[PDB]
């Protein structure tokens, strides 16, 4: 179990840790988080109480380094740093976890949530969609636009997703128009699985992590990716057996856990009502089609 | 974006453009089988893509064998008509090429947009006129053209005839909709009152009659009756 200690907190900020989230008082002496599971990705974000515009936070995975958390009181916000010298680390949580001055992550023993929304999900593949090659974590915050959203401004503080364009003729073979725009699965397997992604673990995990970044951060240009593609599956009549199960399983997961009040803002009715009652696979996501016509009926 | 009553003077300026029209496309008799069951026997159909500023037709026929063995065929209609579009933009030099296709109906416009990703300085474009061109199949000469064939074929003509000496391209395409929106409304009378007089004459290289132009102004008084008279009856006036 792993720690990112704090520096101090001087501004009233609400943080989140994964799906949990606390506040801190302005000058409130915290000073981290412990017991942070060993294993998967994390994701340490902020919300000024002041001004709730711009949330913002940290993508890490504590095997790679010791990070900490400092506010910089010149550019206004919380930033993640790597600690080098390993003592000094050490020293500082122990004295910190001694004092009881750090907040616990609180995991339900039960509870396989983070795991099922970050199953796919790898540091090395997000730092290839944010890339800053000097630091071992990912900073990411609502305002950030995409690779495909430029096209349509700066470009060292973009998500590279990969652009998916069912109109583009990287989606449609010549002499296959109809064939290609009706039926998707040469875009899919051909083009995207085989070429550029090389195996469904790397399109899921770039599908889960731009649900995250929705989520997480209101990111408008992440929740536009995370719905081609779902639809770019759901519109291929050829998808592995396989796939099409994981599929259900990763989005009920991911419908499970959005907070209901949000859902008017994250949710595309155009894709879900065409991936849930007219797509190819529309009878093939029987745990997804439940939850969302429990939950939000309204959508559909 | 879309084409209206508030942008119609762009179709008659320098910019190359074409309207398409698919409804000729794909055409059926429905009859009942032997068994009381009812089924569709196709017909041969035609599209319909004209310069509004030259008159000039490009009426591509499709014969009833480009279905055969075809699954969903309104929705291949589509896309056959967008492949035949495309595959005529390619066939012309590229000065004679559209800046702009607009297509009569917005079903048209992904089956277009897709096949001409080649071409992505061609704007696809809908419209908000509701344009009588479905009425095609009311010019005798055009008919006539259609129903013979027994390949694909396609056949260029001039729809204007020779109007172009005499009038603007804004008048012979409102002397156009016109009598296509009356051929549509009342078949029989429209052709009555196009023909009902012996004396004039359709030359054999054109398709409408060789009115003076003190009889177009009859003539387009007695079409206009005729649409007026319909509305009324349609609706109350
Ligand atoms: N479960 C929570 C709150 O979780 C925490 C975590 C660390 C400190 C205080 C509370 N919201 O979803």
């Amino acid at each position: 179990m792993n720690t990112v200690p704090f520096t101090s907190a001087p501004i009233e900020v609400t943080i989140g840790i994964d799906q949990y989230s606390f506040n801190v008082k302005e000058n409130q002496p915290f000073h981290g988080i412990k017991d942070i599971p060993i294993g998967h990705v994390h994701v340490i974000h902020f919300q000024h109480a002041d001004n709730s515009s711009m949330r913002y936070g940290y993508w890490f995975d504590c095997r790679m380094g010791n990070f900490y958390i400092q506010y910089d009181p010149k550019d206004g916000l919380y930033k993640m740093m790597e600690e080098r010298d390993g003592a000094k680390f050490e020293n500082i949580v122990h004295n910190f976890k001694e004092r009881q001055m750090m907040v616990s992550y609180p995991k339900i023993d039960e509870d396989d949530t983070w795991y099922n929304l970050t199953e796919f999900v790898q540091m090395d593949k997000i730092r290839k969609i944010v890339r800053k090659d000097e630091n071992q974590f990912s900073y990411v915050d609502s305002s950030m636009t995409t690779v495909q959203e430029n096209e349509l401004s700066d470009p060292a503080h973009s998500l590279n997703y990969t652009v998916i364009n069912f109109k583009s003729r990287e989606a449609i073979r010549p002499g296959h128009e109809m064939e290609d725009f009706l039926d998707k699965s040469y875009y899919l397997n051909t083009v995207m699985l085989q070429g550029i992604f090389k195996n469904s673990s790397n399109y899921f995990g770039e599908l889960q992590f731009a649900f995250l970044n929705a989520m997480f951060f209101g990111n408008y240009g992440s929740s536009l990716q995370w719905h081609a593609m779902i639809e770019l599956i759901c519109s291929s009549a050829t998808v592995p057996k396989h796939m099409l199960d994981k599929l259900d399983e990763i989005l009920y997961y991911q419908i499970k856990t959005l907070p209901e009040q949000y859902s008017d803002i994250l949710l595309n009715e155009r894709v879900w009502n065409i991936c849930l009652y007219s797509s190819f696979q529309k009878n093939s996501l029987h745990n997804t089609e439940k939850i969302m016509e429990n939950k939000y009926p309204e959508l559909l | 974006g879309a084409m209206n009553s508030s942008n119609y003077a762009e179709l008659f300026n320098n910019d190359i453009k074409l309207f398409v029209d698919d409804t000729n496309v794909y055409r059926v008799t429905v009859h009942k089988t032997f068994e009381g069951n009812v089924a569709t026997k196709a017909i041969n159909g035609c599209i319909f893509t004209l310069n509004p500023k030259t008159g000039h037709l490009f009426l591509k026929i499709i014969h009833t064998s480009v279905w055969a063995g075809q699954k969903r065929l309104s929705q291949l209609a589509k896309w056959k008509t967008a492949e035949e579009v495309s595959a005529l933009v390619r066939s012309l030099p590229k000065e004679e090429q559209p800046k702009q296709i607009i297509v009569t109906r917005k079903a048209m416009l992904d089956p277009l947009e897709v096949h001409m990703l080649d071409f992505p300085n061609i704007a696809i474009r809908p419209t908000e006129l509701r344009l009588p061109f479905s009425a095609a199949m009311s010019i005798d000469k055009l008919s006539d053209v259609v129903m013979k064939a027994t390949e694909p074929q396609m056949v260029l003509f001039n729809i204007y005839d020779d109007w172009l000496d005499r009038i603007s391209s804004y008048t012979a395409f409102s002397r156009l909709t016109l009598l296509l929106r009356a051929l549509k409304t009342n078949e029989e009378s429209a052709k009555m009152i196009l023909l009902s007089d012996p004396t004039i004459t359709i030359k054999s290289y054109h398709l409408w009659p060789s009115f003076t132009d003190e009889q177009w102004i009859t003539i387009e008084s007695q079409m206009r009756d005729l649409i007026l008279t319909e509305y009324g009856r349609k609706y109350n006036v």
